[PDB]
């Protein structure tokens, strides 16, 4: 579901948050399904994508941090209330849709 | 390792003009 | 004769005032408008007409 | 297309004029630069009765 | 002047890039960095010979890397006014770094000489770091131990 | 059924719901967060894929 | 997944025309008077005093 926000233009968790395209891009984009590969019954998460960020990432910028998160912005530990960690994991099943 | 110089002036942030410079070619076209 | 002429000059500059609010293929005749709601690439489109 | 006279830096491929015609290039598998120019350059009338 | 480090925190907490130029060879390092709060390089003004020196603790989940072709570089102290000009432009633009480059000869005694001068296109790097911030790194002629 | 009265942070959607297909006409979705709507209604229904 | 249930909703709004009561999530400031400004209303942008 998050392929579609891999073009110039788009919104989104991904688009946000992990990998946005300029709006002059030149190039291509090729993406293929590897279900057979990425995903196992008991499940993989070894994959995961930024869901918090305070600011829109740049064109071609990456964030590969991981600093937990408060939607006031002050530092603070992940025990603590509305404090998150920014990184969620990716469930790859086989009986996934 | 992180080594310190201790007894450091400030450096009082001085002003000056940039004349004509800082100019750099646009692009890779020949003209 | 002399009034004819201060005439046509005032209407010519009225009309280029009033064919602001001409769309010419485009959304709207606002720029603020089409620059409010589309990105770069979609109101290239609209502000080149 | 006829050799240049042009100097290319490293960083440089093609040449355009002041019409942004590409009149430059630096060949490929030799790097010389050559002078691209139109083939049409005929000032041409017919008279006829 | 050997170069300069560029990160949003400047700290291990983020990536940066640094671009110094050690006494053999251009380094481009994006990389993960403890970063020193005073880097420097230390040159012995009597040796006039470079020994090693600290710009970061530690490097780790680090992306990008550079290596110049091996040069010969003048770490002697020298006498007389300033003698040469090396203006750059920095740019960051869609994940790119955009460095041009200029050289040129002067003798002024102090301030910055007017003139004009274009700069060349030298690198393109392809980080794609948030930078809002930068630090040079000068090298040392400490004549004494512990100072 | 309509909406108004509110802030249209659609920031909360992430990590709650995935959409399959999401396409915006007469806006761009960038310029979502920046602007204030008028008269907005939600449609709700069901179809096949 | 041709024949598997797709929930749709689709959204109605109209755009820097008419009150709005629904806007999206931006800090509002001061009024600032008889200066050039770089001015934002219910998401009509634009410069001017
Ligand atoms: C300036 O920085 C450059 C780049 O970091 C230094 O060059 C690198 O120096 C190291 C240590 O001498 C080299 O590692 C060695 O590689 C050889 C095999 O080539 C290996 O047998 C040694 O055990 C060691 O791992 C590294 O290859 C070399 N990189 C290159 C390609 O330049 C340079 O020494 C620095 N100069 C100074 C200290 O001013
Ligand atoms: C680059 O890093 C700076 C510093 O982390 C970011 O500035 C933050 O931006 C967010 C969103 O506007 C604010 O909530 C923070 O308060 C800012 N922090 C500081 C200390 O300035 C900046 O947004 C980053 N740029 C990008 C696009 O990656
Ligand atoms: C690329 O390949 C071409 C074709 O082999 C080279 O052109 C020839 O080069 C040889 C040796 O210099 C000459 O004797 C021939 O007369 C050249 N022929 C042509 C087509 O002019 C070319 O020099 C090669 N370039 C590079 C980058 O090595
Ligand atoms: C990231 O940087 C921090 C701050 O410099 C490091 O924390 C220091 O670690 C050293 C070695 O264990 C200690 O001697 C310091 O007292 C620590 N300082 C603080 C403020 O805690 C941290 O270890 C670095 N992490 C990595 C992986 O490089
Ligand atoms: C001077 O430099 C050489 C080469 O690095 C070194 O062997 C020598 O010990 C140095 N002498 C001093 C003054 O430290
Ligand atoms: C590098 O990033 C990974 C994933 O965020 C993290 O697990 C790892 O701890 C980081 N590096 C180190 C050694 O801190
Ligand atoms: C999604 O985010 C909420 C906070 O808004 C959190 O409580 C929840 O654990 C997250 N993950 C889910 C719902 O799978
Ligand atoms: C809807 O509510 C259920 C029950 O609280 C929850 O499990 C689910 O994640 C929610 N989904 C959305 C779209 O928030």
């Amino acid at each position: 579901d998050d392929v579609r926000q891999i073009a110039p233009g788009q919104t989104g968790v991904i688009a946000d948050y992990n990998y946005k395209l300029p709006d002059d891009f030149t190039g291509c984009v090729l993406a293929w399904n590897t279900r057979n590969i990425d995903a196992t019954q008991t499940g993989n998460y070894n994959y995961k994508y930024r869901s918090l960020r305070h600011g829109k990432l740049r064109p071609f910028e990456r964030d590969i941090s991981n600093v937990p998160f408060s939607p006031d912005g002050k530092p603070c530990t992940p025990p603590a209330f509305n404090c998150y960690w920014p990184l969620n994991d990716y469930g790859f099943y086989i009986t996934n849709g | 390792k992180c080594l310190d110089f201790d007894d450091r002036t400030p450096p009082a942030n001085t002003q000056f003009l940039s004349s004509h410079r800082g100019v750099y070619y646009p692009d890779d076209i020949f003209r | 004769k002399l009034q004819d002429v201060v005439n046509q000059n005032a209407q010519a500059l009225n009309t280029l005032v009033k064919q602001l609010s001409s769309n010419f293929g485009a959304i709207s005749s606002v720029l603020n408008d089409i620059l409010s709601r589309l990105d770069p690439p979609e109101a290239e489109v609209q502000i080149d007409r | 297309l006829t050799p240049s006279s042009k100097r290319f830096q490293p960083f440089q491929q093609f040449g355009r004029d002041v019409s942004d015609f590409t009149d430059s290039v630096r060949d490929p598998k030799t790097s010389e630069i050559l002078d691209i120019s139109p083939c049409s350059f005929g000032g041409v009338s017919v008279i006829t009765p | 002047i050997r170069g300069w480090v560029f990160g949003s925190t400047m700290n291990n907490k983020s990536q940066s890039v640094i671009i110094m130029n050690n006494s053999t060879n251009l380094v481009i390092r994006a990389c993960n960095f403890e970063l020193c709060d005073n880097p420097f390089f230390v040159v012995l003004k009597s040796n006039n010979t470079q020994i090693p020196s600290y710009i970061f603790n530690n490097a780790f989940n680090c992306t990008f890397e550079y290596v110049s072709k091996d040069f010969n570089l003048d770490l002697g102290e020298k006498p007389g006014n300033f003698k040469d000009l090396r203006e750059f432009v920095f740019r960051n633009k869609d994940g790119f770094l955009h460095v041009y480059s200029g050289y040129q000869p002067i003798s002024a005694a102090s301030g910055l000489p007017t003139g004009f001068n274009a700069l060349k296109p030298i690198f393109k790097l392809p980080l794609g770091i948030n930078i809002t911030n930068f630090r040079t790194l000068l090298t040392a002629f400490p004549p004494r131990p512990d100072y | 059924k309509r909406i108004s009265n509110c802030v249209a942070d659609y920031s909360v959607l992430y990590n709650s719901t995935s959409f399959s297909t999401f396409k915006c006409y007469g806006v761009s979705a960038t310029k979502l967060n920046d602007l204030c709507f008028s008269n907005v209604y939600a449609d709700s229904f069901v179809v096949k894929g | 997944i041709g024949y598997q249930p797709y929930r749709v909703v689709v959204l109605s709004f109209e755009l820097l025309n008419a009150p709005a009561t629904v806007c999206g999530p931006k800090l509002s400031t001061d009024l600032i008077k008889n200066q050039c400004v770089n001015f934002n209303f219910n998401g009509l942008t634009g410069t001017g005093v």
